[PDB]
RNA sequence: ACCUAUACAUUACCGCUAAAGUAGAUGAUUUAUAUUACUUGUGAUAUAAAUUUUGAAACUUUAGUGAGUAGGAAGGUACAA
RNA sequence: AAGAUCAAGGUUAUGAUAUAAAUGUCCCAGUGGGCCACUUUUGGUAAGCAGAACUGGCGCUGUGGGAUGAACCAAACGUAA
RNA sequence: UUAUUAUAUGCACUUGUAUGAUUAACAAUGCGAAAGAUUCAGGAUACCUUCGGGACCCGUCUUGAAACACGGACCAAGGAG
């Protein structure tokens, strides 16, 4: 006369990204073994990261890249951006970085490159 | 040449032995040799001895994991002491009475009728067929079936067919019934010995003409205020 | 050999016999035998529909330029051959199954350069095709696990 | 006879009579093949005593019991030779069940191809025949 | 291009040679270098270079015909007979069995290897024995 | 004192939920030994034996619970193309 | 008076608990005809009557019990010993 | 001062205790006896029998359906989010 096993235990949160990508899931497998074997909380969280919807996920344009650089204790600095990474024009001058995402914008490769950074893969990463 | 315990048995947990250990405990004298030894050998002249993969290589049938061999420990008996006169209260032997001479390692009884009287040979029964009764039998004179033990009743033998080795047989040999010399003078020696005790005791249901009858808990008798 | 690439004297062959003897020297032998057996008359109702039923695509040919190549190859059973500027993704894929036995004549992978660039160089068809950017540099998970450096 | 597959516990069927849908044995019409009462006046629905089961979870067999024919042998639908021999390592998983639609000359082949593979065929008497 | 990763993903339910006959969970690999017919991951053809294939004899049973890996070289590019090498062996396994474990420096497989060279036997042994007879 | 519900306790077993690991195999691990290093005793190495080719879009492993119309979602089954 | 900057502080300052909770989207179905009982009550002499208050059932609920029984009692039902 | 308990009790061997679902020592019997095929164990297949207990007619609107509520003699095939 179970005083209450009502709700909820349904909960929630995926345990594995809804998709049928086969690049994505390699990249979930990858830092699910990197998360309990290694510690630290950026295995925890990059691998939820890959969960995520693409609502959720919406794109982090090229000027967020730049105004990161403007702090403090920040320079030597490998981006991440589990995202598309997005272009933005308005930004006169784009600073040097290694920026490791998951897509890359065509536009947004050239302007990373030019400057002179590198447009790098997770798994490089 | 020695120092023992272990008292837990009874307790049931405990001491004793870590007690009386340190009482007498050393501080002084641990010195060892104890040699292992293989003799997996390549001894080669040519002699060349190996045994090399013979195989454990996967024809893969999958065999039950052998459940391996649970403790000897002695076979507590209720106070069945030899000889009670008790009831086979089934198997051919049916409400017949017969001694106990003894107790074997396999846990079950050694009951004689005496033969002479109450047709039941050296014949063995558990522990739970039996009501053991009252009555006692003096178990001083025998021969004890120190020299009937587990071995020695079975069965010299159950071939599968006239001796020897492959002749494709026939019908019948003999699973119960010759019988064997040795077995009849193994009877007939601890039954005289059972006649002569037996004989103190006077006629009626189960000594000695006593002995003879087939039990009666005659109709309105009880099973369960038979304090046998 | 996988890309299997083959002197572009394959265009030329004017007679279906020919083409054979190319193709199956080439190595085509067993690919070709594993279409003319297959061919069987459609449980369905489809044998109505003219859908009398389907036997093997076994290779596909691709060619720069058409030198009696495509009469030839229309003959022999499920043997279709492609021009490197149409490539077709039912062709290359039947089914959305990927790898199709794709021979290529030497002048038409060296026109698959141009056609589809590469990921600096434009498809020059395809205009603002950018042949995609791979999410995983190495893929090869295992190496990565590896490590060293893990 | 055939060795037997990968010592199993004992197959419970755990309810063996087929559920038969309500009122089969009233009705010609009301197929044996079930079909769940979802009915506001159901006495079975609302499980009342007697009124036969309703197929619940609960009888389900074992995870390890799953599969097994009696003899073992989990069933492998069986089209011809290359079919069978498939089922060469797995001998002790799994038995041919020759297909039905599968002529006489070729299942004398495929019963011949599994003596030698030593996998066990539940029906050979498929097809056999005093005939041509 | 190629990883022992992406191929199983790309295959997993679309592969030809993956025929599944009934509910049955998961399987059946036909697919050439087997050594269980599984099919898991690395009961497979690409995995890349570790593929031992075993095919009797033909007019038995001079061959146990042993097909030897070929590691990283050859891509494993089509084909020159290069995932693959060809041993034709003969005599007694256990022999051809120790002489494998040598050649397992690739020790992944051991025991599929020998799942094709005991399940071979019951395939060779037939017209000598299939019997009883004393 | 006795009788006794699908309640209640325990156990096997189904499912669903929960909770954890599983993804160095040119490698890993176990076992026995010979040699070598150190030391009492341990490791390294050599040799011999054994296990391990994981639908890692699943399994192994775990625990708690399940009435159910309306209804919702989830996963299959059958039928024609 | 707020925003609020700065410095001081033994133990966080009732008790059990949390089945994790909060939050958003769908604008989602289904519902808009209720019925019954303890208790409290209005109309009516009253009703298996008409209508509230609080709470539980029944509606969607068998099983055991009240001989019987939608609702009362005991109890919420995976499958069995 | 006395008692009690734990530590100073290592190594070899061990069918010793547990190792968290620890059923097996030990034994008897049937029997796989080539194909052929005996014998044993086990079974609400269809269905028959014998015994107990339980089982009121589904669909539906309805608060509630076994209803002296309504459709449906019976069966096949078309047949509706």
């Amino acid at each position: 006369g179970i005083d209450i096993n009502h709700k909820y235990d349904r909960k929630v949160r995926r345990t594995e990204p809804k998709s049928q990508d086969v690049y994505l899931r390699l990249l979930v497998k990858l830092y699910r073994f990197l998360q309990r074997r290694t510690n630290k909380k950026f295995n925890r969280i990059i691998l939820k990261r890959l969960f995520m919807s693409k609502i959720n996920r919406p794109p982090l344009s090229l000027q967020r890249i730049a105004r990161f650089f403007k702090a403090a204790n920040q320079p030597e600095s490998t981006i991440v951006v589990v995202g598309t990474v997005t272009d933005d024009a308005r930004l006169l001058v784009v600073p040097k970085l290694t920026v490791c995402a998951l897509h890359v914008t065509q536009t947004a490769r050239e302007r990373i490159l030019k400057a002179g950074g590198e447009v790098l893969t997770f798994d490089q990463l | 040449k020695g120092k023992k315990h272990p008292v837990n048995s009874y307790l049931k947990g405990g001491i004793l032995r870590y007690s009386k250990a340190q009482m007498y405990k050393r501080r002084a004298l641990y010195r060892l040799k104890d040699k292992k030894s293989p003799v997996v050998e390549k001894a080669k002249v040519p002699i060349k001895k190996s045994k090399a993969s013979y195989p454990t290589k996967t024809f893969v049938k999958k065999r039950p994991s052998k459940a391996n061999f649970s403790e000897h420990k002695r076979n507590t008996r209720r106070n069945l002491t030899p000889g009670t006169v008790l009831i086979l209260l089934a198997g051919r032997h049916q409400g017949k009475r017969v001694v106990l001479l003894k107790v074997l390692a396999s846990g079950l009884l050694l009951v004689t009728g005496p033969f002479a009287l109450n047709s039941c040979p050296l014949r063995r029964v558990s522990q739970r067929y039996v009501i053991g009764t009252s009555s006692k039998v003096d178990l001083g004179a025998f021969k004890v079936p120190e020299h009937l033990n587990d071995a020695y009743f079975r069965r010299l033998k159950a071939k599968k067919d006239k001796k020897t080795g492959e002749a494709d047989i026939f019908a019948a040999k003999k699973e119960r019934f010759v019988p064997n010399e040795q077995r009849k003078k193994d009877q007939k020696e601890v039954d005289a010995a059972l006649l002569k005790v037996i004989k103190a005791h006077p006629e009626g249901k189960f000594f000695a003409k006593y002995l003879q009858n087939m039990f009666a808990l005659h109709s309105s008798q009880y099973p369960h205020r038979m304090r046998f | 050999e996988f890309p299997l690439v083959v002197s572009d004297e394959v265009q030329k062959v004017q007679k279906t016999k020919q083409a054979v003897i190319f193709l199956r020297r080439l190595k085509i032998w067993a690919d070709i035998q594993k279409v003319y057996k297959s061919q069987r008359f459609r449980a369905g109702r489809g044998t109505m529909r003219d859908r009398r039923r389907i036997a093997r695509r076994g290779p596909l040919v691709v060619y720069d330029k058409d030198e009696g190549l495509r009469k030839a190859f229309r003959n022999i059973p499920g043997i279709e051959t492609i021009n490197v500027d149409k490539l077709n993704l039912l062709k290359l894929a039947p089914g959305g199954h990927v790898g199709r036995f794709v021979i290529w004549t030497e002048s038409a992978f060296a026109r698959l350069n141009d056609l589809f660039g590469t990921w600096k160089k434009p498809s020059t068809l395809k205009k603002g095709y950018n042949l995609p950017q791979p999410k995983m540099a190495n893929t090869d998970l295992s190496r990565l696990l590896k490590s060293e450096e893990i | 006879m055939t060795i037997r597959p990968a010592y199993r516990p004992k197959i419970v069927k755990k309810r063996t009579k087929h559920f038969i849908r309500h009122q089969s044995d009233r009705y010609a019409k009301l197929s044996h093949k079930w079909r769940k009462p979802k009915g506001i006046d159901n006495r079975v629905r609302r499980r009342f005593k007697g009124q036969y089961l309703m197929p619940n979870i609960g009888y389900g067999s074992n995870k390890r019991t799953r599969h097994m024919l009696p003899t073992g042998f989990k069933k492998f639908l069986v089209h011809n030779v290359r079919e069978l021999e498939v089922l060469l390592m797995q001998n002790r998983v799994y038995c041919g069940e020759i297909a039905h639609g599968v002529s006489s000359k070729k299942r004398k082949e495929i019963v011949e191809r599994a003596k030698q593979l030593s996998v066990r065929l539940t029906n050979p008497n498929g097809r056999l025949r005093s005939q041509e | 291009a190629t990883s022992s990763h992406l191929n199983w993903l790309i295959i997993r339910n679309n592969n030809a040679f993956l025929l599944k006959k009934r509910d049955v969970k998961k399987p059946f690999s036909t697919e050439p270098n087997n050594l269980a017919s599984v099919s898991s991951y690395r009961y497979s053809g690409i995995v890349h270079k570790k593929t031992l294939g075993v095919v009797p004899a033909a007019d038995k049973k001079g061959f146990t015909a042993v097909l030897k890996k070929g590691k990283y070289a050859q891509r494993p590019a089509k084909n020159t007979v290069r995932v693959d090498f060809k041993a034709g062996p003969r005599r007694s396994l256990k022999k051809l069995k120790n002489l494998l474990i040598g050649s397992k420096y690739r020790k992944d497989l051991t025991q599929a290897a020998l799942r094709r060279a005991s399940a071979v036997l019951r395939s060779q042994k037939p017209a000598p024995v299939k019997g009883k007879k004393a």
